[PDB]
């Protein structure tokens, strides 16, 4: 009878904030919590869906700032990122809209430039500088519903967030100059400003 | 590496070492999911390593701003740096076994290297133990409080092993109290870590029902409108080399880059690699980077790394580090390089499904063995130390629960016998403990604690109670054997069990922890027995008579007799018996008195007979004339067909029970007696080779053969007795078939000893990876130092020492009581060495042949003659030309011909 | 339902231990240690146990028993078909498995193997398997002359999804050469 | 002559026999021993299967040979063996051969069949009711597949589908003869799985009431008992889990398959019956060690699934877990404590197994 929706909110929630001191592993988290929020809703992932579970503003945070310092994250970490993101994009909060806490978070630019210069930094095996296909479509989505949630309310910071990381990119020592990370998303990335 | 480094700055080097290190970590630590193989950056991190190595070789100078012109070392400093050490040892511990097998071309081997060096370049074994202390404590990120532990690999078990190697470390070692948080992380991680062992719910779906291709399962789809269905990259059959034509094809639109082929298999299966075949005539439509989707779901697909590379290659390989559920599989391949058109080959997904036929075909690390691994090496790799890091052990909380789970757990890494070593020293420490181990062993095996509600407290739900393995009748029989204080109040605790296992069947007949009692181990029950008759033998210090109960004795007595006859439980019960009759002589007369003998049924003599094996029972009852009763009314009844009667059905059970009480020397000398001789031919009589109903007298001959091999066997004036009555026999037309019966088997068949082995070393080559119960007598022992075989006399002895240990220098070398200190040949057989016990102290027809065997006139015993079989006597006797007158691609004129100069 | 019971009752009391071991272990559910069979039946023939997912979603030869296993040496000639074998103390050996082979079988046609026990004998059961690849079969035996003592036992169109099957033969015939002639499917 | 060597082979394969041992699979050692097949024991089968069939033959020349003597002794003129009125039935029945029983047994059987298969209106009206109780069924089914051939065996339980399916007592005969037959106690030496597939069969048969899935569940959360706050042994459990998973299989089928990863290749029950076995189930696995296993945890995931989306009303998540229980939950699925870097809590499969089954429960709760 109870629904069950809350306590699944004060867990997550939970495990959000001990992903700051390596309590839980990111990857698997994010994987979990996307998983249960396309199927409650079928299957299928979609940018037009509201998560059953919904996250806190300190969640969000640390779901940040843990991506602004996380050592060589892997490409489909990346790709289980941006589609949470988009997800929590779609969420709302219990005001400030979700995209524009994250828009205005500081840890954003960081994560967007880490990804745009992430290239293959172990080197183990050799592989292509280029993302592939999905990854470049998941940013577009990404880029897409920031566009859409915030052109009501305030679209003059994603443009200042966009020529940021235009100007991050293309600085010395900048991803844009070395010729490293992927071509396809920041070619994308310009296309899409 | 070229250069050497003397006066360069103690900073740079601190720096380079740090950064350097950071790096290494970094390297191991973050790697792809997805490897492909068709100057490396491996050699890059190796070579870096090698630098560090080169770097904490360096000598200190005495201002130590600056290394020695040219005691102190810079790896002192690496010593003292707490992050450089904690990254070292994490990247040695998330390395596997694989990198370090090559032992040094790989990274493994060069952060191994660079530790052995810090080792051994350490001013005091305090400086290397501390940031081994330190990553016991932490974990994974310095947590505590949680069932967090950190991994131990096999590298760095290793190098904790070559740390620990010297005295002082280990005693260092027990200062830190390294030996206490050893116990708990083992209890932590063992709590946190399920075993992934097949178990019992694979071998049933194994009946309802190395890594296999399941693209023909599969069926493949491609979104682009203009492709062809590429059902035949899924064939299992692989194309042939040289076909000069593609077996699917993809024109490429100028806009279009990427190629989606899209394999949804039947069901989810675990996927491990992914080989795709190019075409071989024209590698220009060979794809130029290939990205691997994979979904769990089937319908979300989550993919694996970034794009691999594949220009110029025959063949590509994908393979996952990590092994994934994938229940649909997508391939993006881009457009070639130089040509418009993609050529491929076969496409196969290589992978395990669960649950079936397909599901078959780093332990240290997914187990918690790695630190019983330490434990055992802390208490077995010196004797001095050994008692001080036991008492160290001790106050540890369910530490015996844990290593029990673990003893009888699968092979998860370390082998049983150390396990086992382990146990028996923990409980051999104080009374108290070994007092609990065996209430673990026997009665309850779960955690002191128990509580599911708590969650982080240790539990052991899931192992049965009171269950057996030949593991655990070696701890109960090394506990019960050795003569330490406290030794009293274990054979109490074992006593005490068994009579509380007597009174739980009791209750259970009656109709009115408890799991122990209610289900006792036969091989338990006779391991307390065995425990009994040797403590009985060596004359030990505790009056093992005080011990033994009457009221006991006689719960064991009702016991045997409301089990059936053919419960192995009710022999082991029977051995207790004759443990007690063994020990106390009056027993034997109480359990007569019981008896009514101053109406016998079958399990009444089997009770008779295995409490009566013992030789102060043998005398007992030859006392007290039950066999010379048996005797002369089964003589009667033969000659039917003080007097007792004897029914029809009781005549099998009686030549059982002379069968089983003639195992001794003593009774097979009474059955060569005047009163016996008699039987003998009045079993061929009764027989009367062709009343008795067919199904009786078919098990009736059974029981006669049995009788009369036991009592011929090895005993020589018993086979030339039998040879004088069966010669007498054949003297009185032609052969019946029980007669051909006895001869046969009785005649033909070589004879067979029982042999019985005492070995200060435990012997494995005989011990299986089962639980079984073996009822054995008692004399013989139990656990791995006792060995029993039944072998012919015509085995030699290199194949008995061969047969009891593998032995691939020292060499097992065999010894016998009567032989003091003599070796025995390999090459001579067990009729020899019959003979020549026969010839000494050794009574014609014992039970079982003596061997001791010890690591390290021979040819005399050679050239002695073995003994004669039972045919060899009776053809002496001449009564094998008697068989050749009776007697109705080899040539049958050739079998003719031999039977008519038998006849001669 | 009453006789049903007291049998069972007394089946479950002949049980021995080691042949229940034998069942539970290697799935051998006659008893070997019995000297005396009752009966023997022969239906289908080339651990045993029923597939319980497939079936749980045919006529036996019966008897078996007085009667006797017999050798056959196809010492006749056999024209457009070579009989094969598959790879009284004699007869009481079981026969080999003797699958004829056709090196050309072509539709519509008449084809036949022939064979000799060598003595005469009474011959009571036939037991041939069914055949889905065959139309029709006739099988021709005689003693003495080859047509004047001749007689054919049966006709047989139904080789194609029936099996021959003769339970007993009620005038026992007197045989010492038989002919089977096999019809492929059109 | 064939009687004197049918008798040596019965002398060395009874030797044979006594030199063998086997494990009662109350382990997982057992279980192990079983899997691996190992190469000794290899030996030891193949010594068996070659001592037997050389019995069975001999056995079989041995019976043709004395029936040849009898039809001679007929030959000669003296009769064959005349039947007593004075002897008894019951001595009529003991003196018979096994092997007689047996045929006799089947063909009883087939001709009850056949009775049960009757043309006015598919009923017996004695033996439905009055012959057969709960007692005489549980006996007559314990003789004849414990003791009987496959064929026997199978033919007595679809006849006792066909006597006892109406009866109410159909349910706690089911679970009463796992629970007796499948017991560590239990020292019945018989092969337990092709009952336990025959136990499947006989459950699918009376499937359509879902008082036989009901009495299943009630035994199984008598068996976890001690857990919720007593003695808990693996394998009886494991076997009325496989038993219930299997049933709700049968269920799927006759109503992809999110389980079907485990698969090789009216009956919707009450909420307030299944919610103390859900939660039951819960915190077995909660309560999973080294000494419990994944293999075990998938079983527990896909049954609790399908019972918590067999129920009526659809079992929420609140209900069937606390809330540090699910935190506990989540910790075994994300969380450096049981799953760290390349090493999975239970391998892939439990991880997979845990997030279907999250996944079900709340497809279930949300539709």
């Amino acid at each position: 009878q109870l629904s069950s929706v809350p306590m699944l909110n004060v867990c997550f929630n939970k495990l959000f904030s001990m992903l700051q001191v390596h309590h839980v592993q990111l990857e698997s988290l994010l994987q979990l919590w996307l998983t249960l929020s396309l199927n409650s809703s079928i299957f299928l992932y979609n940018a037009n869906r509201i998560p059953v579970i919904s996250l806190n503003q300190a969640s969000i945070a640390s779901f940040l700032t843990v991506l602004a310092w996380y050592p060589n994250t892997l490409l489909r970490t990346w790709c289980l990122v941006l589609h949470s993101l988009t997800l929590m994009t779609n969420m709302q909060l219990n005001q400030e809209t979700t995209a524009h806490l994250l828009v205005s978070d500081p840890n954003l630019i960081h994560v967007l430039v880490k990804f745009l210069s992430g290239t293959s930094p172990h080197g183990t095996n050799q592989h292509s500088p280029q993302v592939g296909p999905t990854a470049t479509q998941a940013m577009q989505e990404f880029l897409t519903r920031l566009q859409v949630h915030l052109s009501s309310t305030c679209p003059q910071i994603f443009s200042e967030l966009l020529l940021k990381l235009i100007h991050i990119l293309s600085t010395e020592r900048g991803a844009f100059q070395t010729g490293q990370g992927p071509l396809d998303a920041q070619v994308k990335l310009l296309e899409f400003t | 590496l070229e250069q050497n480094f003397e006066v360069v700055s103690v900073s740079t080097i601190s720096a380079v070492i740090e950064s350097v290190t950071f790096l290494v970590h970094h390297y191991i630590t973050c790697s792809d999911k997805v490897m492909s193989r068709s100057m490396t950056r491996d050699q890059l991190m190796f070579d870096l390593l090698k630098l560090v190595n080169i770097l904490v070789q360096l000598p200190l100078s005495s201002n130590r701003e600056y290394s020695a012109r040219v005691p102190a070392c810079v790896a002192d400093l690496v010593l003292a740096n707490q992050q450089i050490m904690s990254q070292i040892l994490s990247a040695l511990g998330l390395c596997n076994s694989s990198a370090m097998a090559m032992i040094a071309i790989s990274v493994g081997d060069g952060l191994f290297t660079i530790l052995t060096t810090l080792s051994k370049k350490a001013s005091t074994v305090h400086m290397m133990l501390q940031p081994i202390l330190t990553y016991m404590a932490c974990g994974y990120m310095g947590r505590q409080g949680s069932l967090a532990t950190c991994q131990l690999s096999e590298p760095l078990l290793w190098f904790i092993l070559r740390v620990l190697d010297t005295s002082d470390a280990l005693k260092a070692f027990h200062d830190m109290g390294g030996v206490q948080l050893i116990c708990n992380n083992m209890v932590t991680s063992t709590r946190a870590i399920v075993n992934t062992a097949r178990s019992m719910v694979s071998t049933i779906m194994k009946f309802l029902d190395g890594i296999h291709n399941f693209a023909p399962l599969g069926t493949i789809t491609s979104s682009s409108p203009t492709a062809q269905p590429a059902e035949v990259l899924l064939q299992a059959t692989p194309p042939h080399r040289r076909a000069r034509s593609a077996a699917w094809s993809y024109i490429f639109l100028p806009e279009e880059a990427w190629c989606d082929l899209t394999i949804h298999l039947p069901s989810a299966v675990l996927l491990k690699e992914i080989h795709i075949q190019p075409h071989l005539a024209s590698l220009a439509t060979c794809p130029s980077s290939v990205t691997v989707e994979v979904s769990a779901d089937g319908v979300n697909m989550l993919p694996l790394s970034t794009p691999v590379v594949t220009s110029g290659l025959t063949y590509i390989k994908i393979q996952l580090v990590k092994a994934e559920v994938a229940s649909a599989v997508c391939l993006r391949l881009h457009r070639p390089r130089d040509a418009s058109t993609l050529g491929l080959s076969q496409i196969k997904l290589l992978g395990l499904t669960a649950f079936g036929t397909t599901s078959s075909a780093d332990q240290v690390s997914k187990t918690s063995i790695g630190w019983l691994r330490l434990l055992h090496h802390c208490l077995t790799h010196i004797s001095d130390l050994e008692g001080m890091m036991a008492s160290a052990a001790a106050p540890t909380a369910n530490l015996l629960q844990t290593c029990a789970a673990l003893l009888m757990s699968p092979y998860c890494g370390m082998h049983s016998p150390n396990i086992e070593v382990v146990l028996v020293k923990i409980g051999l420490q104080s009374t108290r403990i070994g007092l609990k181990l065996i209430d673990i062993l026997l009665r309850n095996c779960a955690a002191s604690g128990s509580d599911p509600t708590d969650l982080n407290s240790p539990l052991l739900f899931g192992r049965l109670n009171g269950l057996s393995s030949d593991s655990t009748i070696d701890i109960l029989y090394q506990l019960g054997t050795t003569q330490d204080p406290g030794t009293k109040d274990r054979i109490q605790a074992l006593l005490k069990w068994v009579s509380d296992s007597a009174k739980m069947a009791a209750l259970k007949r009656s109709g009115r922890v408890e799991y122990g009692l209610l289900m006792p181990s036969p091989s338990h029950l006779h391991c307390v027995a065995a425990i009994l008759w040797h403590s009985y033998e060596l004359l030990v210090e505790y009056d093992l008579p005080a011990l033994l109960d009457r009221e006991l004795f006689e719960l064991l007595f009702n016991w045997s007799m409301s089990l059936p006859c053919n419960v192995v439980l009710k022999k082991a019960v029977d051995s207790l018996l004759c443990s007690m009759c063994h020990i106390h002589p009056n027993y034997f007369s109480l359990l007569m008195g019981w008896m009514g003998i101053i109406s016998l049924t079958e399990s009444h003599l089997a009770t008779l007979a295995s409490s009566s094996q013992s030789p102060e029972a043998i005398k007992q009852l030859l006392d007290s004339g039950l066999p010379s009763l048996l005797v002369r009314s089964l003589a009667s009844f033969c000659f039917s067909h003080n007097k007792m009667p004897i029914t029809a059905d009781l005549v099998a059970p009686i030549l059982r029970f002379l069968t089983e009480v003639g195992n001794s020397h003593i009774m097979k000398d009474w059955l060569g007696g005047s009163e016996v001789n008699p039987l003998w031919t009045a079993l061929l009589f009764l027989l009367c080779h062709s009343v008795l109903t067919t199904q009786q007298r078919t098990a009736i001959e059974n029981a006669t053969v049995a009788f009369f091999l036991q009592c011929i066997s090895c005993h020589p004036n018993n086979q030339k007795l039998m040879a004088q009555v069966l010669c007498e026999l054949f003297q009185t037309g032609n052969i019946s078939g029980f007669v051909r019966r006895l001869f046969l088997q009785l005649m033909l068949e070589d004879e067979k000893v029982t042999m019985f082995l005492q070995s200060p070393c435990p012997l494995y080559k005989g011990r299986i990876n089962a639980t079984s119960h073996v009822i054995q007598h008692p004399m013989f022992g139990a656990g791995h130092k006792f060995r029993t075989l039944h072998l012919p006399v015509s085995t030699t002895l290199s194949d008995v020492l061969d047969r009891v240990s593998d032995t691939p220098v020292p060499v097992f070398h065999l010894f016998h009581r009567l032989l003091a200190g003599q070796p025995l040949p390999a090459e001579m057989t067990l009729a020899q060495l019959l003979t020549l016990l026969y010839d000494r102290k050794l009574p014609q027809g014992y039970r079982s042949i003596d061997l001791t065997v010890k690591l390290g006139l021979d040819e005399s015993l050679l050239e002695t003659c073995p003994i004669q079989s039972p045919l060899q006597v009776f053809a002496g006797m001449g009564g094998l030309a008697l068989i050749a007158e009776r007697l109705p691609p080899i040539p049958a004129h050739s079998l003719a011909a031999f039977g008519l100069f038998l006849r001669l | 339902a009453a006789l049903l019971t007291a049998v069972s009752r007394q089946l479950q009391d002949r049980l021995t231990p080691l042949e229940a071991l034998l069942q539970t272990r290697y799935g051998l559910y006659s008893s070997p240690f019995d000297p005396v069979l009752f009966d023997l039946e022969m239906s289908g023939s080339s651990s045993d146990e029923i597939d319980l997912s497939d079936v749980l979603s045919f006529t036996s030869l019966t008897g078996l028993l007085e009667v006797e296993p017999l050798h056959f040496t196809c010492v006749s000639t056999s024209d457009g078909t070579r009989i094969e074998r598959d790879d009284a103390s004699h007869f009481l050996q079981p026969p080999p498995h003797q699958s004829i082979i056709i090196e050309r079988m072509h539709s519509g046609a008449r084809r036949f193997v022939t064979l000799d026990f060598g003595r005469p004998i009474l011959l009571t059961d036939v037991l041939i398997p069914t055949c889905g690849d065959l139309a029709s079969l006739s099988i021709d035996i005689w003693t003495l002359g080859e047509e004047v003592d001749g007689r054919r036992l049966v006709v047989a169109t139904d080789i194609s999804t029936h099996s021959l099957i003769l339970h007993d033969l009620i005038p026992p015939p007197v045989c010492r050469f038989m002919k089977i002639t096999v019809i492929g499917r059109y | 002559d064939i009687q004197c060597r049918y008798n040596l082979a019965c002398h060395r394969l009874e030797a044979l026999l006594q030199s063998i041992d086997l494990p009662p699979l109350n382990s997982a050692n057992n279980a192990q021993y079983f899997l691996r097949k190992p190469d000794k024991a290899v030996e030891e089968d193949s010594r068996v299967f070659s001592a037997y069939q050389d019995c069975i033959q001999l056995q079989l020349q041995l019976n043709l040979a004395h029936n040849a003597v009898q039809r001679l002794k007929v030959a000669i003129g003296a009769s064959r063996k005349l039947l007593n009125e004075t002897s008894g039935p019951e001595d009529l029945i003991q003196t018979s051969s096994t092997e007689q029983l047996r045929t006799i047994v089947r063909y009883l059987l087939d001709t009850l069949l056949s009775l049960l298969h009757s043309s006015n209106g598919h009923s017996v009206p004695a033996v439905l009711q009055s012959t057969f109780h709960a007692q005489a069924c549980e006996e007559l089914f314990k003789h004849l597949c414990i003791s009987g051939t496959p064929k026997i065996r199978l033919h007595t339980g679809l006849l006792l589908v066909q006597l006892c399916g109406g009866e109410r007592w159909w349910r706690q005969f089911l679970s009463n003869v796992l629970q007796e037959l499948y017991n560590s106690e239990q020292l019945l030496i018989f092969p337990q799985d092709r009952v336990f597939m025959l136990l499947s069969c006989i459950g699918q048969r009376s499937l359509s009431n879902s008082g036989v899935l009901e009495s299943l569940l009630n035994l199984l959360d008598n068996l976890l008992s001690p857990l919720q706050p007593g003695v808990l042994d693996i394998p009886m459990i494991s076997w009325v889990v496989m038993l219930v998973s299997r049933l709700l299989d049968y269920v799927a089928t006759v109503e992809g398959n999110q389980w079907s990863f485990i698969n090789n290749n009216p009956f919707t029950l009450a909420h307030d019956r299944c919610i103390s076995v859900v939660q039951k189930l819960v915190l077995f696995l909660l309560s999973m060690d080294f000494t419990c296993h994944a293999d075990l945890l998938l079983f527990v995931c896909k049954v609790l699934a399908r019972i918590a989306n067999a129920t009526r009303p659809t079992i929420h998540l609140c209900e069937i877990v606390n809330e540090p229980q699910l935190e506990r939950l989540l910790l075994l699925l994300v969380g450096t404590d049981f799953n760290r870097g390349d090493i999975s809590w239970g391998g892939a499969w439990a991880q997979y197994s845990l997030t279907c089954m999250l996944q079900d429960i709340l497809a279930g709760e949300l539709l």
